[PDB]
RNA sequence: CGCCCGCCCCCCGGCGACGCGCACGGGGACCGCGGCGGGCGGCGCCCCGGCCCGCGAACGCCCCGCAGCCCCCGGACGCCUUGCGCGGAGAGGGGGGCCCGGGGGCGGACCCCGCGCGUCCCCGGCCGCCCCUGAAAAGCCGGGGGGCGCCGGCCGCGCGCCGUACCGACCGCAGCAGGACUCCGGGGUCAGCAGCCUCUAGCGCGGGAGCGAACGCGGCUCAGGGAAGUCGGCAAGCCGGCUCCGUAACCUCGGGAAAAGGAGUGGCUCUGACGGCCGGGUCAGAACUGGAACGGACGCGGGGAUCCCGACUGUUUACUAG
RNA sequence: UACUCCGCGCCCCGGAGGACUGAGGGGGAGACGGGUUCCGCGGCGCCUGCAUCUGGCCGCGGGUGACUCGGGCCUAAGCGGC
């Protein structure tokens, strides 16, 4: 597992290297109402935490239908 | 818990220098054993027995080619001080000889 | 022990499969007088040496 | 910093059918509260008042932990109503009373 | 000599071996624990490593010497004799 | 010295790869104390004084990492350890590089908060010791010379054979008070891993009842005397922890020596001393007070004056001789 | 060092009480040796030096999964071949 930057996220999605994308909404503690993007790659699992929930919609909408997407949004 | 005693992780229980462990707490609130591997020595000088700078203490097979080299004519075989003596000695000898 | 060769393991395997009684239909088919197999062994009493 | 402004309540509404009146409870708390193992100086910073549904303890500039409120409630119930009830957290300030 | 009158370093033996052995050991051990001047750099940093092996803690040069002491008198006599016999030959070739 | 990764041959090297020790320092785990949150017990009187729970791996990337070793400027009675040790073959100072079985942050994974003595394991730099110097090879890598030439990135596939239950259930003719290698090791009292009580875990083992003779086996007490007993002080008894006082003849000058021999020691309430920009225990002194009592169980030298033999530590007739 | 009451029986199981081993363990696991003693169901003809409804006993069925743990490779003291 390793951390990834925003610019080389949708790039990886551009080269068709991601196998799946998961969106999870964190709303407790130091993870204050932020979301984590976890992309499954052949070698590693890459995760990015956009600083605000709004940024998640844009990027995910920027790769919609390019990689299969999940949602979690645990509220417990 | 009131008991923290563990059991051996190896094939046998004889404690040799290649059978050392340390203890750590796991996410399931359990105490586990992890091997302590031997640390190899880094390459040492030929003329002197001192250690050569710039190379880590890992087996060479797990290093990239750049990580096991030094950028000098005899790099990795002798130190900078030992190289000067050979250069000075060869020049001064071949000038008189 | 728990660290054996396959050769020893195969000879002990045959000993276990052979520790059986005489079947009931065999006793009456052959009209047997002695109905016990005296080649059986018990682990607590025997020395297999295998 | 002991800024106080702390709130604590005990939802006794669940024992409404039985005969536990909140005024005697409030007097017990007032009479047997302790600060620094000393019973003086308590009216200065500790106030407990009967409300509609629970006794409410409001403090100014003073601090203490919910455990103490649980301890006092159990001592009162030991005076009368022993064997029945229980004192269970329900939020970050309040408690409750439910039968065994 | 604030702690003992005469035993010195042989005080580690208690009363266990006799006077002659202890005197001889006093001499030999005092000699073998000492620091010697290095013939290559004139510093007192030579110490014994094994029976006849002496090492300098400054320059790191190893020498073959005597047991218990760096130099022996027979060796000095022999070196002087060799040096003398070497010059006489080189004058007449 | 860094950063982005060429192979084959001859030669030169390295890693694998190594003793013991009293101390000193660092990391981890364990342990304890305080705070906050959740749960429980008992309650004649007290009780914010009791108990339980509060978790974070391998691996990837970035920072930090003492001591050690090295580079630049320049040109010295200084630097520094518990101990040492180092310097014109270049110290101190200022500025840098390398290694460090480790730590922090972010990921793995929507992490209650602080503090401290000790214990065990591992590592580090030193110092000490030897008529004792504390394995080898497969395998892997580097350098020099020569000859050759994509060598890395992404994506896919693959990884054969054998062991694997359980046990002191093993050997002693037995389900025999014998013998049988190793690993993990909490709390209190304490110098202590000793003795005594205990949390966790495990568990009531060739059967029971009555009675309370002799005698036996294992224990306890005993007036006055104190070895008169006996081949023979055999057996039992005396002493014993810690602190202070005081210690002879003789001697291979190292010892003898805990010589011999005296005095104190509980509880409670106080006083002083020793660090750091709260912590910690230890040492010393005083008043009061208990049947003239305090190492209150436990644990734990009886001593002295001489003669013979062997210098001493060591070894020996497994099953009658140490 | 040691059992008792009730279900139910001094010995099995359950609840309650009272004790013990006492972290060099009557604890938790391996090496060697043993070889199925392991697990479930049933049983008391033998054995369990008293009893037994218990059992390492008797009958019937089951149970041991590896690219990463060990062996297979290396060499030691040695042994063999030439
Ligand atoms: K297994
Ligand atoms: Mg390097
Ligand atoms: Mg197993
Ligand atoms: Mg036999
Ligand atoms: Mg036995
Ligand atoms: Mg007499
Ligand atoms: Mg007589
Ligand atoms: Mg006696
Ligand atoms: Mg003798
Ligand atoms: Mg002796
Ligand atoms: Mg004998
Ligand atoms: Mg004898
Ligand atoms: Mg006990
Ligand atoms: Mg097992
Ligand atoms: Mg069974
Ligand atoms: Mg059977
Ligand atoms: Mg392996
Ligand atoms: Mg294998
Ligand atoms: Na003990
Ligand atoms: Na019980």
């Amino acid at each position: 597992p390793n951390t990834i930057t925003e610019e080389n996220l949708m790039k990886m999605i551009a080269d068709g290297r991601g196998k799946k994308l998961v969106v999870k909404s964190c709303s407790k503690g130091r993870l204050q109402g932020k979301v984590k993007l976890k992309l499954r790659t052949a070698k590693y699992l890459y995760t990015l935490t956009v600083p605000n929930a709004d940024d998640a919609k844009s990027i995910v909408k920027g790769c919609k239908d390019k990689v299969e997407v999940q949602y979690v949004n645990d509220s417990e | 818990m009131a008991d923290c005693r563990v059991t051996c992780r190896f094939h046998s229980t004889y404690r040799t220098r290649s059978k050392i462990v340390r203890y750590k707490r796991t996410p399931g609130n359990r105490l586990t054993s992890l091997r302590v591997k031997k640390l190899p020595n880094a390459p040492h000088c030929a003329e002197t027995g001192k250690q050569i700078h710039g190379i880590p203490r890992v087996i060479p097979q797990h290093l990239t080619r750049q990580q096991r080299k030094v950028s000098r004519p005899y790099g990795g075989k002798l130190c900078g001080s030992a190289l000067r003596a050979h250069i000075l000695e060869s020049f001064l000898n071949e000038e008189n000889q | 022990s728990a660290n054996k060769t396959l050769e020893r393991k195969l000879r002990l395997g045959k000993k276990i499969r052979m520790n059986k009684n005489i079947p009931r239909w065999v006793i009456l088919k052959d009209k047997l007088k002695k109905r016990w197999n005296y080649k059986r062994h018990h682990w607590r009493r025997s020395h297999l040496k295998l | 910093k002991e800024q106080g402004n702390i709130r604590f309540a005990v939802d006794c509404s669940a024992g409404k059918d039985l005969e536990l009146n909140l005024n005697e409870f409030a007097d017990y708390v007032r009479t047997h509260f302790k600060i620094n193992n000393r019973k003086h100086g308590v009216a200065e910073k500790v106030a407990c008042s009967v409300e509609g549904d629970s006794l409410v303890i409001q403090t100014t500039g003073y601090e203490f932990a919910k455990r103490y409120v649980k301890y006092l409630t159990k001592r009162f119930l030991y005076q009368d109503y022993q064997g029945v009830f229980r004192v269970l957290s329900t939020d970050k300030e309040t408690y409750t009373l439910k039968p065994y | 000599a604030k702690r003992t009158k005469k035993v010195g370093l042989t005080g580690k033996y208690g009363t266990r071996y006799g006077r002659a052995a202890r005197k001889q050991l006093l001499k030999i051990e005092t000699s073998q624990k000492a620091k010697y001047t290095c013939p290559f750099c004139a510093k007192d940093k030579v110490r014994r490593t094994a029976c006849g092996i002496w090492t300098c803690r400054s320059c790191s040069k190893t020498m073959a010497g005597g047991a218990y002491s760096l130099h022996t008198e027979p060796a000095n006599a022999a070196r002087a004799t060799i040096r003398r016999l070497r010059l006489a030959r080189e004058d007449a070739q």
